[PDB]
RNA sequence: AGGGGGACGGUUACCACGGAGUGAUUCAUGACUGGGGUGAAGUCGUAACAAGGUAGCCGUAGGGGAACCUGCGGCUGGAU
RNA sequence: AGAGUACGGUAGAGGGUGGUGGAAUUUCCUGGAAGGAACACCAGUGGCGAAGGCGACCACCUGGACUGAUACUGACACUGAGGUGCGAAAGCGUGGGGAGCAAACAGGAUUAGAUACCCUGGUAGUCCACGCCG
RNA sequence: GAUGUCGGCUCAUCACAUCCUGGGGCUGAAGCCGGUCCCAAGGGUAUGGCUGUUCGCCAUUUAAAGUGGUACGCGAGCUGG
RNA sequence: GGCAUGCUUGAGGUUCUAACUCUGGUCCGUAAUCCGGAUCGAGGACAGUGUAUGGUGGGCAGUUUGACUGGGGCGGUCUCC
RNA sequence: CCUUGUCGGGUAAGUUCCGACCUGCACGAAUGGCGUAACGAUGGCGGCGCUGUCUCCACCCGAGACUCAGUGAAAUUGAAAUCGCUGUGAAGAUGCAGUGUAUCCGCGGCUAGACGGAAAGACCCCGUGAACCUUUACUGUAGCUUUGCACUGGACUUUG
RNA sequence: GAAAGACCAAGGGUUCCUGCGCAACGUUAAUCGACGCAGGGUUAGUCGGUUCCUAAGGCGAGGCUGAAAAGCGUAGUCGAUGGGAAACAGGUUAAUAUUCCUGUACUUCUGGUUACUGCGAUGGAGGGACGGAGAAGGCUAGGCCAGCUUGGCGUUGGUUGUCCAAGUUUAAGGUGGUAGGCUGAAAUCUUAGGUAAAUCCGGGGUUUCAAGGCCGAGAGCUGAUGACGAGUCGUCUAGAUGACGAAGUGGUUGAUGCCAUGCUUCCAAGAAAAGCUUCUAAGCUUCAGGUAACCAGGAACCGUACCCCAAACCGACACAGGUGGUCGGGUAGAGAAUACCAAGGCGCUUGAGAGAACUCGGGUGAAGGAACUAGGCAAAAUGGCACCGUAACUUCGGGAGAAGGUGCGCCGGCUAGGGUGAAGGAUUUACUCCGUAAGCUCUGGCUGGUCGAAGAUACCAGGCCGCUGCGACUGUUUAUUAAAAACACAGCACUCUGCAAACACGAAAGUGGACGUAUAGGGUGUGACGCCUGCCCGGUGCCGGAAGGUUAAUUGAUG
């Protein structure tokens, strides 16, 4: 974390997020591959995501979110950027030649760690299956079908406590605030995502919202009754409707999950 | 002050040539209705 | 004849007064304001002095027409 | 002789870091699971530090005095404007936490009225790291 | 099946119910100045500060800073506040 | 009053697997992140879809929104004595 | 709004401006309130310098205008032998009436008229015209949602 | 003269060149033409395409979906604006030339023959293979300065010279391994991986060595005693051609070119695939296949003329417009600005007079100096560099080039260095160090003198200051009357969304969100920052709640 010196009316305001033992330059080749942008656009060519487009040419890493290597220890060569996420990325070399991917947890950078069925808890850092993770501990990158991959807790110091157990199933508290069951059988990584600074970082101007791909909002008082809800009038109007998305939607407290065939899943909602 | 015809012979192929109408429906009967006018060209 | 040497010249430095630009620092004044003092005291009031009718007081944040209340650490200049 | 040191020996909430605790209370739920905070007794007109200050248990890196003497220094002294650090808590920083209470308030009962003490409720805060206020 | 605003600018032209200059009557006109009413249209008849202004209010003039008509004269003359 | 309970039709609950579902693993078609098929796992008679139905619904749509009138609007008026 | 409110400053004089007052027709706290360095082809004021902006225009230099040679358009146009005045008149006359002027025809200029030319008026009214937007107009409807019955089973129980 | 010059792509289509022509076309005339009529003209293993490879994206066997048409898509196979072998100089014409000719190269393929001989995939590895910025440094191209080659000796004073003018050229390729740059290295032992295998790669363990190795711009040769380089001598018709033809060296300064796809640094974290290098599989008779060598032959097809800061393209026009990229000399200069010029190109296809008003674009202006006007609109002014000096306020960066001032040409006198270089000496006897010296070049400091009204003398080149409103800022907008206070924005808050996510496009499959996962994504409002954001939950919305009343299809008691 560094704050910027005023030298220009665009540094007045950019806090910066700096890591030092960060690898510098060259990420290891036969593990990415091409990604190109979509604009926010459909195979219709439609506009199907707002406020998308530009950025960064970007490579996609392909981070192990199953870690299915069992009983192979893995030590950890270098925590590297990743472009396609808010967290970091550490390369392990397995015990037999074989770099992976996985998202880094906090304090790594040449530790060993090993995925398995009964590997150790202190490092954080193994991924294990939910049985045997002792509960009241904090995991993270938690599958939530076995064999599918980490789906859950795996933006930047994110993390998930694990609160209870009964039967095939485990609770968890998850960082939105809501209790969910998770099948056991399913792997989760013991610790807490690397990158926890993340929410510190201001961007300080515009042209640094736009190199990250991401186009800006109009906001809907600003258009013509044609283009939105939230109407025209004359000189500043307010939205005399309730507040309401481009397509009709209310925004403003109305719930939206329709899903029904995992609510029982779901132990306690966002409370 | 440029003007709204740009010439290209590739972009004129690809989108107004032979193949390209010929690849779908409603174009392939805009052959069809320029061939029962009797013209010389039917794709340009 | 002239020379030496003077005198008025020529212009070179020095400078008072004057000029210009931009600042300082003081003095008077200024629509309008904000407290202070002394009065006379009309007024909501009872805030303190008894265990002053909710014990006072001090610092400080915080909050409220007012003479005024809670909290956190503080003191009896607190008494049965 | 004042002042200092070489030698142990205890006494001591010195102070800080990390943990390990317990009951309540609180919050859940079918007696367990969960985490915050101050640690009844030992508590003392007791210790400790220049001062401010400071108590469960546990190690770990560290202070100054006392005293028992034995050694040595040879006034090296105290005080000290300026100068320089260091100073309770509400704070407001710059990031987190989250129980009870409670600053901020809403009403409840009360009075000419509560804006009060009483009654039902709760964010800032105390906690942490660095830093500022002094 | 179009007669395109207000004001300024430029250019005017006519009226007289006369602002100045010229001739007179009456006066509660001593004189200096005036008041009021006749006669008289020859020539003259501001400049600025404010405001988009017409006006107006002000500063300083002048012998005097007249009142009206002319599509509230004038945009195939201008401007466009 | 009713007794135990077989034979059974109505609304619960959690459960069972075999419908259904899986934008899970693994095989095979296959040299394929499609797709089927096989199997393992998960959910499970729920979800989801068809049809019938209540509710919401300017998201979208077809429209209506009178006449009189000393121009139009506002007001008044409109039939009968 | 009243309104150029009132007072102070700036000017010789200031409806604007600055600073105030509060009598806020009709400010007000994320349709954010009040400040604010830097920024601005931003709005309003004031000063220095500078000047043809102006008093008030003078001269000059190039490109048109004018003339000669060659080429050669346009809008418009019922027809024209196409004056002023004062009346009249579908109510502002080259054309009527009365009357004054006035030889015939170009060229250069200037634009007062020809209610000059240009666009079947844009304002206004009209039409049981249109379109598009709005909603708490009417009638619907996509989407979302509720239940019945299908796909759809057994097995005990709480239960009638 | 950073084009009004030379080129390339696109686009056009013969506009190119020559002979004959002038009706029409050409804003006039035309003998001329981008016009008419007829002939001619475009030569490739190396330049561009095809062929090889892929991106976005398109199509898409089967398949999934949909009244139909069809949608989506896997295997696949299309699609360059990217990636993949390789040539340069001088000749030559009316018009083509990196294409023809000459000379010297290079690259790849095929058939041979000879020798020893593990070959092989579309599969595995390696590689190709890459961002932004910023700097040194090394070079070269280019430019500038002499001898003598070569010609000159001046219409007007001087000019046999310390004078004048022109020329002083030469490539790819070989060879060298030159600065510099990245990096340890092989010998062996084995191995849960690179979906089978692997001697390759990856992982783990052992042995010694200071130098391996991989890349890499620059000279000299001789490529090259070659080619190029005024004109004579005579022939033929002032004018072509055959023969001959001279110097060709050195020091300076150098890039925006090359080393360099190098180094340093920063987050926004920076194409794929093939050719290529290598490994084995299924296979082979272990002939075929492989690898060198020698010999012999081959490299198809298509484009090539001309125009491109345009009269040949886009604009109805021989139209002040527009149109991607490349090169870029001299003096002044920071410069690719600008002025004047070189190479090169051009006089813009109506002219001639005349010298009114008025109109346009300028120039100077007495005395005033914003009195103009809606408004300093416009014009006038300021303008460079070095040094001095510089206020409020500030978010500590700024404001600020604030404001204001001084110096400035040319000629000498004196003086401080810097870079290059070598007369010869150290040795690694050479693509090297030390340092002679001069020469050449760059930047000072102090002192005079001198001329004009004036020295950043032209072109070029900020006007400044004081109160204020609004928006924080860079940015965006009504192509064609509105550039703003509007929009965007960083920051802020509210709300939805547990992943087959909310949401959006789709009769649907599917796709986007996203190969993301609550520090995330969608939507709404506010709009840096500082101080803050009061009261009201009735109405309407949303969220939660008992469980009562009313209520739909369905059911079908009873009459």
């Amino acid at each position: 974390i560094v704050k910027c010196k005023p030298t220009s009316a665009g540094r007045r305001f950019v806090v910066k997020v700096v890591n030092q033992e960060l690898h510098k330059g060259a990420p290891y080749a036969p593990l990415l591959e091409k990604k190109s942008k979509s604009g926010g656009r459909n195979n219709n060519g439609r506009i199907t995501t707002r406020h998308i487009g530009g950025g960064h040419k970007q490579h996609y890493r392909l981070v192990d979110f199953r870690r299915n290597k069992d009983g192979i220890p893995a030590i950890v060569e270098r925590v590297e950027y990743d472009p396609n996420r808010t967290a970091h990325i550490a390369l392990l070399k397995y015990a037999d030649g074989e770099r992976r991917y996985i998202i880094a947890p906090k304090g790594v950078a040449a530790g060993d760690q090993l995925i398995s069925g009964i590997g150790a808890p202190i490092k954080a850092g193994n991924s294990m299956p939910l049985r045997n993770i002792p509960v009241g501990s904090t995991v993270h990158g938690i599958e939530l079908k076995p064999g599918k991959g980490a789906q859950i807790a795996r933006s930047a110091g994110a993390s998930a406590q694990l609160v209870a157990r009964e039967g095939a199933y485990v609770t968890l508290r998850l960082r939105s605030g809501e209790m969910r069951k998770v099948l056991a059988e399913c792997r989760a990584t013991l610790g807490e995502v690397s990158n926890s600074e993340h929410s510190l970082r201001s961007l300080g101007k515009a042209g640094a919202t736009r190199w990250r791909g991401v186009r800006p909002t109009v906001r809907g008082v600003a258009m013509n009754p044609v283009d939105h809800p939230h109407g025209g009038g004359e000189g500043r109007t307010s939205a005399g409707r309730h507040p309401v998305s481009p397509w009709g939607l209310q925004t403003k407290g109305k719930k939206t999950r329709s899903n029904k065939r995992t609510d029982n899943m779901i132990v306690r909602r966002r409370k | 002050m440029k003007r709204t015809f740009q010439p290209s012979t590739l972009k004129r192929a690809r989108v107004h040539g032979f193949r390209a109408r010929m690849a779908t429906k409603n174009g392939r009967q805009v052959l069809s209705r320029r061939r029962a006018k009797g013209r010389k060209r039917l794709t340009v």
